[PDB]
RNA sequence: AAUAGGGUGAAGCCAGAGGAAACUCUGGUGGAGGCUCGUAGCGGUUCUGACGUGCAAAUCGAUCGUCGAAUUUGGGUAUAGG
RNA sequence: UAACGAGAUUCCCACUGUCCCUAUCUACUAUCUAGCGAAACCACAGCCAAGGGAACGGGCUUGGCAGAAUCAGCGGGGAAAG
RNA sequence: AUAACUGGCUUGUGGCAGUCAAGCGUUCAUAGCGACAUUGCUUUUUGAUUCUUCGAUGUCGGCUCUUCCUAUCAUACCGAAGCAGAAUUCGGUAAGCGUUGGAUUGUUCACCCACUAAUAGGGAACGUGAGCUGGGUUUAGACCGUCGUGAGACAGGUUAGUUUUACCCUACUGAUGAAUGUUAUCGCAAUAGUAAUUGAACUUAGUACGAGAGGAACCGUUCAUUCAGAUAAUUGGUUUUUGCGGCUGUCUGAUCAGGCAACGCCGCGAAGCUACCAUCUGCUGGAUUAUGGCUGAACGCCUCUAAGUCAGAAUCCAUGCUAGAACG
């Protein structure tokens, strides 16, 4: 529900980003992006407020080997706003949700890009300062 | 067998060959069509492209997320003197197409026009036009009789004007001259329009309004001779392959036992004739005006023009028209600038826009003053300065 | 359209020039070039970089 | 006839500490080994690199094995086509 | 089965243009010039489609067509060469 | 004269498609199927044969790239239903346009994970090795198991094993060019090519439909995927600007200023080039296919058809875009 502008895609499938919010996972392996069209040789990747299909490598035993949907909060890759802003943070990173972007865990630590919370009213909720 | 897996083309069948233009001057290959009932207007302009810049704009388009907020743009400096119209062609409608019927010159030619007709101006007598300049022996009535002509038999009339390349800072001293097209009214209108204009300037706020959606006809870059992987976006065969690995592996099957016109191949890249349309006029300056930069919001007195002139092209110290994004071509390329073929009622096309200010930074480097007296109150004095 | 200023150098940032930086903490630095940019993952104190505005202030030249 | 410079630190030897004894523990010294890192040297793993009508009828480059012995090598000498 | 291994294999950390997905730079070539100057190969040669045919033609039959002389590349064909 | 590839005849076998209509489908042969039979097509399987090649046509697979077929997976438009809606199934015109990222295996094949509108099937000497690679097979080294007295065999397992040449002709991609009095400028347009594609969100609308559960669509708006053509504002990358600064060793007696370290190293670094790693742009008319119709006979009724005619698909031809016949 939001039709957000084309961004610089950071993680391609295989890229493991840090877990930002308390359910319990420190890891988040990128094996999917939802949206992905077909082209040859090329990977998926997904940039801040995509959703994403990971695995937790290293969190939890019972989060852990299971595939469950993620959504991407933030980005080291620098992206380009409309407004001509070229902005990047230290990490990507993103928290676990529902099918419907709904998040498990309910706290985010750290800042939140205003693409994603923008985009899903869930993360702004539980986020903080968002930029 | 078939292809282990599908995958779309590689580059476009449609701008075949990808050989060097005819020309270095773009050439209009198609004008709007001409309706009656407009008024007597040109249809192109040419001009020099001087160097790209930045704007600021608030976006009116509701349902978008940035509406009513400010964006940043790039946008395309194109440095437009008048033209001068020189001469007039008739053209008559033939089953094998359009011929030219006849073509009548103006009295007197400015020297950067009749340097257009020589190899080795320096070295010629400069006879060209003069018997011509006879023509007009106190009645002109040999030359009445040839318009005439024109408005008896032409179906489509286009005016000849060139520019005056004196005016920019090129060291080229050939104007460029070209055809125009003139629409709407009569073909006698129209060949009273071209008389009443010959040896008159002819401005681009004649020619093109603001917020009009224009096409670019222009001559693109030059690469020179270029491998598959830049001119066809062919993938890099792997590190380990032997003889190399910037080519395309299989060129054609057995048969047909010969090379296919469809396989990407090494070959000449850039300096192709190109047709971009949709171009937004964000601005159509005067050269005569000292807040060229200026706008409604930024009232700071401020010519288009960055600081130290723009890079490889000068200053630009006639009107200009500021475009919207990139067109084809390198800076000093002339540029024929055209009216559209079509009606565009989209939202884009028919916005309004009101520029909030444009970036006058230097463009030969990581500028960050907008003006030397800003830049003198912010470091203050030096030692250069007394 | 306002103008920011550079985090390590004080310089005037324009509309869509340099980047912005934001710190694990949340905290927003702006940049106008890679110059500063470099220099500030490179770690280095305006203090002690001579151009800056915050040196000049520092050693009060120009005040 | 030839074989940089380091590491490790075996026997043998000296001294101290702890105890009734049996003895144990510790600090030095010493310089062993078909030991080890690594030059010269000998070899030739991989790039399946270069070249592949070559510089060369086997070479070139990087990378690599080994480098005090079952080592490397000159000359003299012996063994000759079932 | 400790130790050892340019032996074969799997996983993990670090690392990276291996890749997403490519871009840029340097020297030597290639290129052009003066001088010097080979070789493989060669029935005759050299545009296609279909047909028939030793059942996949440059030549034959029927069509498409067809305008001097050429340069850099290229690897579909010459069922190319060895 | 004769096997192991391709090709050729054949098409048993493999694959695909008909017709008949006993039955299935609460009733009901034919919405969807369809036994017993029977007629075909294909050469993407495997056989049969041995016609070409043994003075050699480089024999697996993958990577790369182009094109073609339609027996259509998706997308456009439609007809039928045991089609209320949503979903789905059967069918027509249709190849314009797309048909993916990975774990295991040398694999073709397979099998899972995941995205997607969809992850359709094939051909082009089982396309493609002077394009690559060389994991497999299929020289010579070696090990094992079974077999053999043995040398040795295995279509059984395992490990290591040189992949050569284009400068010729043609063809393709670009680049010049004699002559059609000379030279220059501006043009026309025959012919050839062609380009766009798909999704999501908001609204319609919790509406139509439905007892409820559930639950659409057209007009419109904003974005996005794949593709295409440019461009360098900005941001990023690149650095022989060896531009500026810094650092080690050594050399010029010291200083200043320099040389060398097979660009000595490091930070920044303009300009240039360049990236869905950046930005911009990608048109509107006509004629039709399937199909649904009008008037209207044949056949005093009926009938979209026989004469005539209307609308209508991602189709076709134009508009537009690229080249410009080097003998228009
Ligand atoms: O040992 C030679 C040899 C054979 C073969 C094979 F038959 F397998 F293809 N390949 C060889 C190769 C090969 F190309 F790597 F296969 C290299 C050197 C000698 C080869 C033989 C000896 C008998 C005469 C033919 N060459
Ligand atoms: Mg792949
Ligand atoms: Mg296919
Ligand atoms: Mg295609
Ligand atoms: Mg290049
Ligand atoms: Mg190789
Ligand atoms: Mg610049
Ligand atoms: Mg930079
Ligand atoms: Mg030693
Ligand atoms: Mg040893
Ligand atoms: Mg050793
Ligand atoms: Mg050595
Ligand atoms: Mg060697
Ligand atoms: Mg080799
Ligand atoms: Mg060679
Ligand atoms: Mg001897
Ligand atoms: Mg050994
Ligand atoms: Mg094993
Ligand atoms: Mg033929
Ligand atoms: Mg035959
Ligand atoms: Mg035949
Ligand atoms: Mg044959
Ligand atoms: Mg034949
Ligand atoms: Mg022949
Ligand atoms: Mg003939
Ligand atoms: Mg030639
Ligand atoms: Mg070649
Ligand atoms: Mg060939
Ligand atoms: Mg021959
Ligand atoms: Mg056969
Ligand atoms: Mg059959
Ligand atoms: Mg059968
Ligand atoms: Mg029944
Ligand atoms: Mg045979
Ligand atoms: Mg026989
Ligand atoms: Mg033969
Ligand atoms: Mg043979
Ligand atoms: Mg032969
Ligand atoms: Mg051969
Ligand atoms: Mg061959
Ligand atoms: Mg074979
Ligand atoms: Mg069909
Ligand atoms: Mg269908
Ligand atoms: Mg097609
Ligand atoms: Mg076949
Ligand atoms: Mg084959
Ligand atoms: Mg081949
Ligand atoms: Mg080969
Ligand atoms: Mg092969
Ligand atoms: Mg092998
Ligand atoms: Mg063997
Ligand atoms: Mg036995
Ligand atoms: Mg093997
Ligand atoms: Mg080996
Ligand atoms: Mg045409
Ligand atoms: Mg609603
Ligand atoms: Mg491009
Ligand atoms: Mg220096
Ligand atoms: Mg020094
Ligand atoms: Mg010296
Ligand atoms: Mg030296
Ligand atoms: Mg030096
Ligand atoms: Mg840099
Ligand atoms: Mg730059
Ligand atoms: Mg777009
Ligand atoms: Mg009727
Ligand atoms: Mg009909
Ligand atoms: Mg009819
Ligand atoms: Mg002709
Ligand atoms: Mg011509």
């Amino acid at each position: 529900s939001g039709n957000k502008f084309r961004m610089s895609l950071a993680l391609p499938v295989g890229a493991v980003m840090n877990c930002a919010d308390n359910s319990g996972a420190r890891n988040l392996y990128v094996l999917a992006v939802k949206g992905t069209g077909a082209r040859l040789n090329r990977l998926p990747a997904a940039a801040a407020g995509d959703m994403v299909m990971a695995t937790v490598k290293k969190g939890k035993p019972e989060l852990r080997k299971k595939v469950m949907p993620a959504i991407v909060i933030r980005q080291s890759k620098p992206w380009r706003r409309r407004d001509g802003v070229y902005l990047y943070f230290e990490d990507n990173a993103g928290v676990i949700v529902n099918p419907k972007g709904e998040m498990k865990g309910s706290a985010i630590t750290g800042p939140v890009a205003k693409e994603c919370a923008d985009l899903w009213p869930r993360i702004a909720s539980n986020s903080g300062v968002v930029v | 067998s078939h292809r282990k897996y599908e995958a779309p083309r590689h580059g476009s069948l449609g701008f075949l060959p990808r050989k060097r233009a005819a020309k270095q001057r773009g050439r209009v290959k198609s004008f709007p069509k001409d309706v009656k009932s407009k008024p007597v207007a040109l249809t192109a302009f040419l001009g020099y492209k001087a160097g790209m810049t930045t704007i600021v704009r608030d976006l009116d388009r509701p349902g978008s997320k940035m509406h009513k907020r400010e964006v940043v743009e790039a946008a395309t400096v194109v440095d437009t003197p008048p033209m001068v119209v020189v001469g007039v062609v008739g053209y008559v409608e033939t089953p094998r197409g359009l011929r030219s019927l006849t073509t009548v010159w103006a009295e007197h030619l400015s020297e950067e026009v009749r340097r257009r007709f020589y190899k080795n101006w320096y070295k010629s007598k400069k006879k060209a036009f003069t018997k011509y300049s006879g023509k007009y022996a106190t009645d002109a009535k040999q030359v009445e009789t040839e318009l005439a002509r024109i408005k008896k038999y032409a179906s489509v009339v286009r005016v000849l004007a060139h520019t005056q390349i004196k005016k920019t800072p090129l060291s080229q001293k050939k104007a460029h001259l070209a055809e125009i097209q003139i629409n709407g009214g009569s073909v006698s209108d129209k060949v009273d329009w071209a008389k009443e204009h010959f040896e008159k300037e002819v401005s681009v706020d004649s020619v093109f309004e603001q917020d009009e959606m224009i096409d670019v006809i222009a001559v693109t870059k030059g690469h020179g001779f270029e491998g598959v992987t830049h001119r066809w976006g062919t993938k890099k065969l792997p590190r380990k392959t032997h003889r190399g690995l910037r080519k395309v592996a299989c060129i054609g099957a057995w048969h047909p036992a010969n090379v296919n016109w469809t396989v990407a191949r090494a070959g000449q890249n850039g300096y192709h004739h190109r047709t971009s349309i949709n171009h937004k006029v964000y601005r159509v300056g005067k050269g005569t005006d000292e807040a060229n930069g200026a706008t409604e919001f930024d009232r700071t007195k401020k010519t288009i023009n960055p600081m130290g002139g723009f890079v490889r092209y000068g200053n630009v110290n006639n009107d200009f028209v500021l475009l919207k994004g990139s067109i084809p071509g390198v800076k000093k390329r002339v540029v024929t600038l055209r009216k559209s073929l079509y009606v565009d009622t989209s939202r884009r096309a028919v916005e309004k826009v009101n520029l909030k200010w444009i970036d006058t930074a230097s463009r030969f480097g990581k500028g960050r003053f907008q003006t030397p007296a800003e830049k003198h109150a912010f470091m203050g004095t030096l030692k250069k300065d007394l | 359209m306002k103008i920011e200023v550079d985090s390590f150098s004080g310089s005037k940032i324009y509309p869509g020039r340099g980047t912005l930086f934001v710190r694990g903490d949340s905290k927003i630095f702006r940049f106008q070039s890679s110059k500063s940019a470099s220099l500030f993952q490179q770690r280095k104190n305006p203090r002690r970089i001579s151009w800056t505005v915050l040196y000049r202030r520092h050693h009060k030249k120009g005040i």
